[PDB]
């Protein structure tokens, strides 16, 4: 039998959150909208003992031109911003509320290879700090 | 004559909801002078009836508590009744709000028994310590150079930012009394859950070394509490002097019964 | 009975406005022979009036300040009037303009109760110290060597650079008055703000290692104020002596209002 | 002649103590159902004086999906979670009792690439602690 | 929504500081005139609570010849040293104003290697400080 | 003239020491018996002046499935524990006798890439200790 | 405006030092005499406010034959410690003086891989201390 | 004008040293006898002001089967210490006197691949000291 608790799914926290302001999902189809963040996990490590959970996101930004993949990161990048501030709570897919614990910036956006010779894209890495909730 | 195995015995029994604030992201001091009967800030009467509380009656914190605000990037004084209160600003990464009590004992030994027959707490303290970055507000300048923030009326003196000029330190000083407020703040499953403590009287004891550069680091002020002799409260049901109390509430503490 | 939420309340209300020289990349300490009256630097009269200040009325700095200046790579004195005022070079990386403070108490013990009974400050010392590259300044060397700058009747008597021989320490020296400016200047959004302290009277504390090398290090001298008494202030609307004043203006710290 | 104590099997404790819940083995066929675990050995350490074994141990998920791969991987690690905090039993294939000291989670399951197109793949580390039993 | 503070643009920075003096863009397109800079970003971090920023920025110089280069690599080493001296107002391509905290130099401009055989291609690289400004 | 002291042959003492519990040798033939050790040194270091060496030696088991390759690597980890532990004399093949000053184990058995497709490759290392006896 | 200080080129400076005893150039031509030095820079850092350079310098002789190319080795290894040592006045191109605060040797000249089969290609790698001149 | 002081050739030193027992030289022909040993140099530092000079030294050795292989590589360890043991006077090809201050193995024979599927490699590693004497 299982364990009782676990951590909210990051992916999942980090999708519902940035969704309000612009297109993102955990995959890219072969054919979508410009504006677009892609999350990923890389890093992370449990303690059931002390609750403490601390994994690493990163967030890829795709946009048509220089410009607008530069003005994409920006605005994800506040909206990270105002995340760690405030520490809103967040509805996930299935509906549970989750919230943080703290956060802090690694990597600030900056240009990477790609492709397609027209779709520029943009990488920042962020860590989090996160809890353990009952399982429902 | 029956052994239960540890993990239904409740020998492996944890819970991080009872976790302090040892892990948060929101933390926040405030302080602000002491003037006896003014100032008390004793949470409960002769009776027992709550007195005073940093929380309100809904549960959630007061906003009448800070004497300045920040609006639209301009510091403007509160228009509205208040306590009067000031707050610092960031804290430097790695340091923060900490305790550090140093704890004294003597050992009676008798030519009996080496082990020590008897031992006692001698000397007793609990300073704490803050780094403030924010050090051009007035308020942080006037508590580094040893003013008072207010008058002996109890008015403020404190003035806005960028308004006073340069502060001076004067060649004799004399001790004031202040007061300090330590939050933290901890939100789990959308609920807030809150740890505060108080203190009645504290003394500035140390300061710290400040340096000029690229990566210079800013000073941090140490303080030592005091008993004043105004700090009452319901000790086991038993009106008696206190020198430190905690307060503990919020929506999320009340839901763990 | 209502509580805020702490967002909206203020307790997480932060401005990186406030900070001071704690992360800058412009530093400068001047430095001169004090004399008494002819050398008093007290920013305020017994009225309240402004008497003396680094910054100009305008609010830009002064240029009148310095003694010698540096014009197409040629070392020439100031044929302007001047106050008269030496500025120091470069400083080695990690290390500047930096004051240590050093507190000391006393508490009064009761057997009564194990908390101490009352406390106050014993001794109390504001150091500062700074490195210098160029040593080979006329200043500096003087400084170093504990020699006077100018003479009784207060002409200058430092040389320019590459004029005069080899220095000389005097078997017996005696104590020197000296004069110190410690410059933060920090810009932001093109506007200026500037934190200059003053110290009345400082004296020659202790020297530093230095060695001889490939990757020698120069020395590190400090210095220690002390009470002169020729340096008053309006401490709040009150006529006392000090110790050290802070000068704190500029186009950016005037437009926080 | 052989010495007389060694540790238990790592690989043969980890696939019987997860069978029950998700199929695994130590290697996959070309064809079986989604739900999968691997197991593997990457580093350790034996000290016959002190009795004192620490293996290092993988476990990569495969399912069909991101979403069944994402499931699969938290409940292996819930369940991995239950060994290491209540200290169970687990028989061996050769009918043996094994136990273990201590456990610790060192990489929370991540996204790694897979040549099948279809099939998400999983991974997760962890570490272990065990002792030497006698060798019947 | 999004926070209200944001450190100013960097490339854009970079760009506007040194156009004055030689041709500057982010990207280089397949034909233009010898004289040329190019900027980047490779790393950073970003804390809201202290308003601190620590960028990193390279410069690239391509030139025809290998004195041509090494004369631009020059010139633009001490335009960057001038900035770092006298700490200048720089306007933005928006107009707003912009200033540095510190500087610092990591790597003098040395050889690389480039696919084009007659232009010589010279890399610096950087480090800067910057704060946070109000968003308009 | 050469030196007169030595330290005995590690890779000789290894195949002397492993050859009465399966067949091991320092290179493997295209074909042979499917139980296999194979001994290789990879570091090392000799003091002349205080007798000191400390060799560095791998073995690799092959056999024919998983099955029997981590048994013959069990087989082989207690044979080698069991020299730890005893200090035996081996006899060599010049039958000269030689014996350690102590053993340690750095990477118990663990699996490791193959050509073969059905021959299954395991791995351990071992560090030893050896002194120097007369040259004869 | 341009800053009014720069140190001198390093690799103007160690070509017109290393010309009189033997054929040397930033880049090697197609065909020419065997003997021959090339330099290059690898890194280095300049300090504005402390007059500090600290540049890495690379020396690469080409010659026929092993032992042509260790007697030119030979031949730069002793022309450089006599400019290490006795702190020479060298003219530029340009006809400025500059001369060195110290110097260090750090990779002794070795041998290392070339296309060619003939010419046998030693590297040796120095370190120099530099000081800021007036820009004329 | 050179200086006047220099160390010895170390390559030149170890051949001279070890042709005596072995055939030895710094590059081997397409053919020659097996018994074979290879000297190369690959790191070092010198300074003027103390007179000091540490190279490292490898010695290659080529043998027809791994029995050869082997005893070539133990001869050859055995002359090196004997070497490092009684200091003795070696004779250059120019006729110089050369000497050593200390020595020190840093890695003892290891088998190493090769092209050849005959010819067995083993590769040793030495640490030398040596001073300055007189350039005549």
């Amino acid at each position: 039998d299982l364990h009782d608790q676990d951590a909210p799914d990051e992916e999942d926290f980090v999708v519902c959150w940035m969704q309000p302001v612009m297109r993102t999902a955990v995959e890219r189809d072969i054919d979508a909208e410009l504006p677009f963040c892609e999350v990923t996990r890389i890093d992370g490590a449990d303690d059931p003992e002390a609750g403490t959970d601390d994994p690493v996101i990163q967030l890829d930004f795709y946009a048509l031109g220089a410009e607008a993949a530069k003005a994409a990161a920006k605005q994800g990048h506040r909206r990270m911003l105002f995340l760690f501030r405030n520490f809103p709570t967040v509805t996930l897919s299935d509906g549970t509320l989750a919230d943080l614990d703290f956060g802090e910036t690694l990597i600030k956006p900056s240009r990477m290879a790609f492709e397609h010779d027209q779709i520029v894209r943009y990488t920042a890495r962020y860590q989090l700090g996160t809890s353990y909730v009952a399982v429902p | 004559l029956t052994g239960t195995t540890p993990a239904a015995g409740g020998y492996t029994t944890v819970d991080n909801r009872l976790q302090g604030g040892h892990r948060t992201g929101l933390i926040a001091v405030a302080f602000r002078d002491a003037l006896g009967t003014s100032t008390n800030i004793s949470p409960h009467n002769a009776n027992g009836s709550v007195r005073w509380s940093p929380l309100a009656q809904d549960g959630q914190l007061r906003d009448d508590l800070f004497a300045h605000r920040l609006e639209n990037g301009v510091w403007v004084e509160n228009t509205n009744p208040n306590e009067g209160w000031y707050l610092a600003g960031a804290f430097g990464e790695g340091n923060g709000p900490s305790s550090r009590p140093s704890i004294d004992t003597d050992d009676q030994m008798i030519e009996q028994s080496n082990w020590p027959f008897e031992s006692d707490i001698t000397k007793q303290d609990e300073p704490f310590t803050f780094q403030a970055l924010q050090n051009l507000y007035p308020a942080i300048q006037r508590l580094a150079n040893n003013l008072p923030l207010s008058d002996a009326n109890g008015n403020p003196l404190v003035e806005l930012p960028g308004e006073a000029d340069g502060f001076s330190q004067p060649v004799d000083a004399e001790k004031i009394g202040r007061q300090f407020l330590l939050y933290g703040i901890r939100k789990k499953e959308g609920r807030y859950l809150y740890e505060v403590d108080a203190y009645d009287l504290a003394y500035l004891n140390n300061k710290g070394e400040r340096k000029f550069g690229k990566r210079g680091t800013a000073a941090e002020l140490t303080f030592k509490p005091e008993p004043s002799g105004y700090f009452m409260a319901m000790v086991d049901g038993e009106y008696k002097p206190i020198i430190k109390h905690t307060f503990i509430g919020g929506p999320a503490w009340d839901a763990l019964a």
